[PDB]
């Protein structure tokens, strides 16, 4: 019942500033001490600081210092996290998380929001079906899915029929296009007999400018 | 700032074995209280660590049997007595005893699972595409192990290449596998010049390769 609830995506130029949000929900937000965890390429994971939900102070992380303010709001039970004058290095997912026995762990986190640092235009996919056809059968398994490709920056994420069609899915990590853009795909596996009376939608959802494509994959006729 | 080194860097283990990890600090994480606060983490793709022991040997809530953890002074090991399919990820050592606190730079867990070759599927572009100007053709490779499976497109024979692109996911932990995918992207006028659309695919589960193909407008 405990949830985190965070951002998902950032896109900022650089010497910009993000505030990163936490929505708490489930739970007394002055009950636990708010954690903010930093996951770079590189540096690997890193925690930030913690900050006191009673008096609103944070212990920091000396690096962070400064260049990482974690607040606490109490009238929206929201903490923050505010980067300043961002740079490249500062492009990394950023979570926040609690504990719940004392300082003993972290048993909660939330999903993590995707920083980029970029002077780019944040940019939407397109979501081409991958029709399931003769051409795409393996002894009574059908393939399909969905290409999505063209947009900046990461992360999309993509579910099949609203998280209902799980078993079989494959969403491939993006690939960096010579265009400067990404693009990625997600598959699933299922059964070739069910294809005229089944409904399979991907469901897309491009984080940094929040686009959200439900896409029908339609059997092709060859 | 306490440096936290795992050892090894990946592991890889084969179905039914179980699996160790070390954990490595520079310094004492001995907390003022008297305790150790000593913690691991594993951590899928894309998805928010998940707490697995807490204090160095305490095994946290819902966790199941088969994981434990042990270690004194500086020296801290995570054990897994037989490897599930779900234990694939990354692990990751963390000391909560002195601040700042610091995390490991992981451990990557493979499941050596039986050589699995893969099924292979093709997809032409779609309509909807065709009419952008662009046209992109997928191959899919699908749970197949080992994870090097070469994919090689082929233009009526001609094997191409600088236009495609491809992914592999990360370890499936459900049955052990990998999948891949692989694009070929052309413009419109590029895509109406050829008629087989083939990939190969060669893999240590297929004697020979396989060639998944369509002929353009079929
Ligand atoms: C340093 N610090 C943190 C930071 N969180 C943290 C989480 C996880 C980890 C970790 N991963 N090991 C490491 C640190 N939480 C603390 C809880 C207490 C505490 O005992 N109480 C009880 C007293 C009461 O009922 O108020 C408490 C509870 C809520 C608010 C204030 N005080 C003392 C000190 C604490």
């Amino acid at each position: 019942q405990v949830q985190l609830v965070q951002s998902g995506a950032e896109v900022k130029k650089p010497g910009a500033s993000v505030k990163v949000s936490c929505k708490a929900s489930g739970y007394t937000f002055t009950d636990y001490y708010m954690h903010w965890v930093r996951q770079a390429p590189g540096q690997g994971l890193e925690w930030m600081g913690e900050t006191n939900p009673r008096n609103g102070g944070t212990t920091y992380n000396e690096k962070f210092k400064g260049k990482a303010t974690m607040t606490r709001d109490t009238s929206t039970s929201t903490a923050y996290m505010e980067l300043s004058s961002l740079r490249s290095e500062d492009t990394a997912v950023y979570y926040c998380t609690i504990g719940t026995s004392g300082y003993d762990y972290f048993d909660y986190w939330g999903q993590g929001t995707l920083v980029t640092v970029s002077s780019a235009s944040t940019k939407g996919p397109s979501v081409f079906p991958l029709a399931p056809s003769s051409k795409s059968t393996s002894g009574g398994t059908a393939a399909l899915g969905c290409l999505v490709k063209d947009y900046f920056p990461e992360p999309v994420t993509v579910s099949w029929n609203s998280g209902a069609l799980t078993s079989g899915v494959h969403t491939f990590p993006a690939v960096l296009q010579s265009s400067g853009l990404y693009s990625l795909s997600s598959v699933v596996t299922v059964p070739s007999s069910s294809l005229g009376t089944q409904t399979y939608i991907c469901n897309v959802n491009h984080k940094p400018s929040n686009t959200k494509v439900d896409k029908k994959v339609e059997p092709k006729s060859c | 700032d306490i440096v936290m080194t795992q050892t090894p860097l990946s592991l890889s283990v084969t179905p039914g074995q179980p699996a160790s990890i070390s954990c490595r600090s520079s310094q004492s994480i001995v907390h003022s209280d008297g305790n150790i606060y000593l913690e691991w983490y594993l951590q899928k793709p894309g998805q928010s660590p998940k707490l697995l022991i807490y204090k160095v040997s305490y095994r946290f809530s819902g966790v199941p049997d088969r994981f434990s953890g042990s270690g004194s002074g500086t020296d801290f090991t995570l054990k897994i007595s037989r490897v599930e399919a779900e234990d694939v990820g990354v692990y990751y050592c963390f000391q909560a005893s002195h601040v700042p606190y610091t995390f490991g730079q992981g451990t990557k867990l493979e499941i050596k699972r039986t050589v699995a070759a893969p099924s292979v599927f093709i997809f032409p572009p779609s309509d909807e595409q065709l009419k952008s100007g662009t046209a992109s053709v997928v191959c899919l490779l699908n749970n197949f192990y080992p994870r090097e499976a070469k994919v090689q497109w082929k233009v009526d024979n001609a094997l191409q290449s600088g236009n495609s692109q491809e992914s592999v996911t990360e370890q499936d932990s459900k049955d052990s596998t990998y999948s891949l995918s692989s694009t070929l992207t052309l413009s419109k006028a590029d895509y109406e010049k050829h008629k087989v659309y083939a990939c190969e695919v060669t893999h240590q589960g297929l004697s020979s390769p396989v060639t998944k193909s369509f002929n353009r407008g079929e």
